[PDB]
């Protein structure tokens, strides 16, 4: 596939990478996604199940926190804000993404309208500010697939 | 002599244990067992609650005409609901730690009874709701409150009011802050004024129980008697179920512990349950 | 928190736990004494242990 | 991070302090470390880790993190928030620390005083590079407990 | 930002950058040079394994052959950024190289672009992700045997 | 205390502290440790170190503290700094000695905090003995809860 040309986050991923965001073909981060499988998807899709907070693997790739109920990511706060990030077939996972650390969206299920962190194994839990990560105060919607971030 | 250096998990070898012994966690008292429980085989419930009913019906000896008054009710519906709560566990963690499977089970059970308490006290009936204690109660009368020097003196004062009416009382369903603070009270320089003069009591005073429950709306105390006011129909009783193929188990080597119950909760009438709020 | 009323949705309300690690520690003191002095002074042998035991 | 300006136990500059976001997270009161400096040590190696590389865990817990044998991150590895150390091992002088990503100053340690190497004792050490990776963008010039910029 | 005195010549385009902006990776990662089963090199900057695409082996050494990846999409990327000091340009029979992170020039062959698998000479090529994977997508016309600028 | 273990072994005093021409009874003024004979060392020989409490004798001599079932002698008790030895705090007996209340740090039985006394067998120890009198002034540097110079 060559589809997913032009600056798409709304048809890219399986879920939104951003809907009000923007990034160019400007690499402020040349790191890959090892989150969202390809090889059973389109190359316009990445298949991302979280675009929120990330943690680094061995090598120079970022993916989702696969953490339990007694594990959690420490630092390494990035949010995914890529649209197409220096591709010619539409970004797919294993191809370049440009991340920020203040971008959007931050996935949350919960019951929403509250802070959320990522521990994504299907487990979502809320924010605090001394217990769990400080999102800065924001409202993040219920159920992942559509998140309006403040 | 010469100092020694600390290295984590080192100085001989002999561990074949890691974490042991039951662990305490913030909780609060429940009022759920006090009422009645009955089994049901229906699909849904309709209940009646009383509205205002007059008085008098005076004879033709005060030259008045007798009242032919007919008592009134408004109707409430409760559909079945599910209350449930989960614990999520990794098999590896449960094996290495050692008591953890036993503890996880006690913890999942206590968690479901707590979420149960939450619901029963605080929430207004929506659609996904049953009958809740805080809705059914009678509104505060400011008149019952007067000038005090203690939190305990107000609390004694609310309780007595209910008796005057000929309400039923059996237990105090109070805000967590209010109950405690009421026990803790002073005369302006110490001595509790709701507990004895050398002894403390937090179990039962006046010969009735005290329940301290978190979420029920700030600084309120409710006399009522649980058995009359609500009844719990139980479509199916409490059970644990566990699934290693569920939403969360698939992503990461985990087991999912679900602990659930299907309830309904009926609230008969508005009476025999009074709330009073503290002095201005 | 609202417990899910759909058993087709797993409770997103669950208790949270954290793990801690504690290493073993060693506490000591040694006290060096000349026994003859302590024995002639009299309560000193008993005192020196009690002081050492309390310090530790 | 990626601006040359390091030096100090605590710089107030950009990507050297976070307090929410900015390639790492900081709480508004910290969480306490059950591994590493947290309270004042007057001796001890405090277990494994003295080169950063921690992960904050749930509640008020910070805990271990490390790299598998025969690998090094091409990405940004965890470091703590940049502290002095008046304590033997840990990064902290008995403070309550939170985890970040690269851009924060650490103390390095070892038996060399040339460019950084990688050790599989769950630390990085001072050596001389020749087949083992250097640590920080200003390399390793440590005289043991010197402030090196990551 | 990271600065380099070196140059690695590449047939088509030029590469002569190593500045990833902020929120990117500019982390000095040393590694050994190995030529593996491919044709022996001494220094240079064009060849079989020289410059471009890399995936780390054991022992903190980089070469290119077959994926070490820990994912079915993406994998480890290094690039060789030569800065003249501490680095001996391109792949060569032994010699200490400093490498960095971020997708730059890669090697493609046959029909390039989109979802990829590995040739097994170290070069990346079209297929469908399945163990193996490619890193980035060329924006420019792909030809046989050349080191291609993305 | 600094990364990879705090203080160990002997630790350096002040060297070549020369005090001379005093009118009083101080040990600071260049004066001898006498047991009998004619002093120590040849040219190009370096002292040893000896820490403890010393007591002024007849003339301008010092010797070691002994008993308390014998009379107390000379002014304040003091510990020896260097000015002939090239090594740490301490001096070799039969030299001109400057003493201080600094002796940092050569371990010997008990501690020296809050003055020091002589015990009834002749060891050296810290206060408080008398509360109705002022004993030899040796106010030690912070080093407590661990073996040290008295």
């Amino acid at each position: 596939p060559y589809v997913r040309l032009g600056y798409e986050g709304i048809l890219n991923g399986a879920h939104d990478i951003d809907v009000a965001g923007l990034n160019g073909v400007e690499q402020l981060a040349g790191k890959f996604a090892t989150i969202g499988a390809n090889g059973v998807k389109l190359a316009g899709d990445n298949g991302t199940n979280a675009v929120g907070l990330f943690r680094e693997d061995l090598g120079d790739m970022v993916n989702a926190s696969e953490k339990a109920s007694f594990y959690f990511r420490g630092g390494e706060y990035y949010v995914n804000i890529s649209r197409t990030s220096l591709t010619a077939a539409g970004i797919a996972a294993g191809d370049e993404i440009t991340c920020d650390a203040d971008g959007k969206m931050i996935k949350f299920t919960g019951t929403g309208k509250a802070l959320g962190v990522v521990t994504h194994v299907g487990e979502y839990r809320a924010g605090n500010m001394y217990e769990k990560a400080t999102q800065g105060v924001t409202d993040t919607d219920t159920f992942i697939g559509f998140i309006m971030y403040v | 002599m010469s100092q020694l250096s600390n290295q984590e998990k080192e100085y001989l070898i002999s561990k074949a244990l890691e974490t042991e012994e039951g662990r305490v966690a913030l909780a609060q008292a429940m009022a759920n067992p006090i009422r009645v429980s009955l089994d049901y085989q229906g699909v849904g419930r309709k209940l009646l609650v009383v509205d205002p009913l007059p008085q008098g019906a005076l004879p033709v000896y005060d030259k008045d005409v007798d009242a032919k008054a007919f008592v009134i009710s408004k109707r409430g519906q409760v559909p079945d609901q599910v209350i449930e709560g989960d614990r999520i566990q990794v098999p590896t963690f449960e094996i290495v730690s050692y008591p953890q499977v036993r503890f996880s089970q006690v913890k999942e059970r206590r968690f479901n009874v707590i979420d149960r308490a939450q619901q029963r006290a605080k929430a207004d009936i929506m659609a996904v709701e049953d009958a809740e204690i805080f809705s059914l109660l009678e509104g505060a009368a400011t008149a019952v409150n007067a000038v005090t020097i203690s939190s305990g003196g107000l609390q004694r004062a609310a309780l007595t009011k209910a008796f005057q009416e000929v309400e039923k009382h059996d237990l105090v369903v109070t805000k967590i802050v209010m109950n405690a603070s009421a026990f803790a009270d002073i005369r302006a320089w110490g001595q509790n004024e709701f507990d004895p003069v050398t002894q403390h009591e937090v179990l039962q005073t006046g010969l009735f129980g005290h329940i301290w429950t978190a979420d029920i709306l700030i600084s309120k105390k409710v006399p009522q008697n649980t058995v009359y006011v609500l009844a719990d129909p139980e479509f199916v009783g409490v059970m644990p179920i566990r699934q290693d193929i569920q939403v969360i188990p698939a992503d990461k080597p985990e087991e999912l512990r679900l602990g659930w119950v299907i309830y309904e909760e009926l609230g008969l009438a508005v009476v025999n349950s009074l709330a009073i709020a503290k002095i201005s």
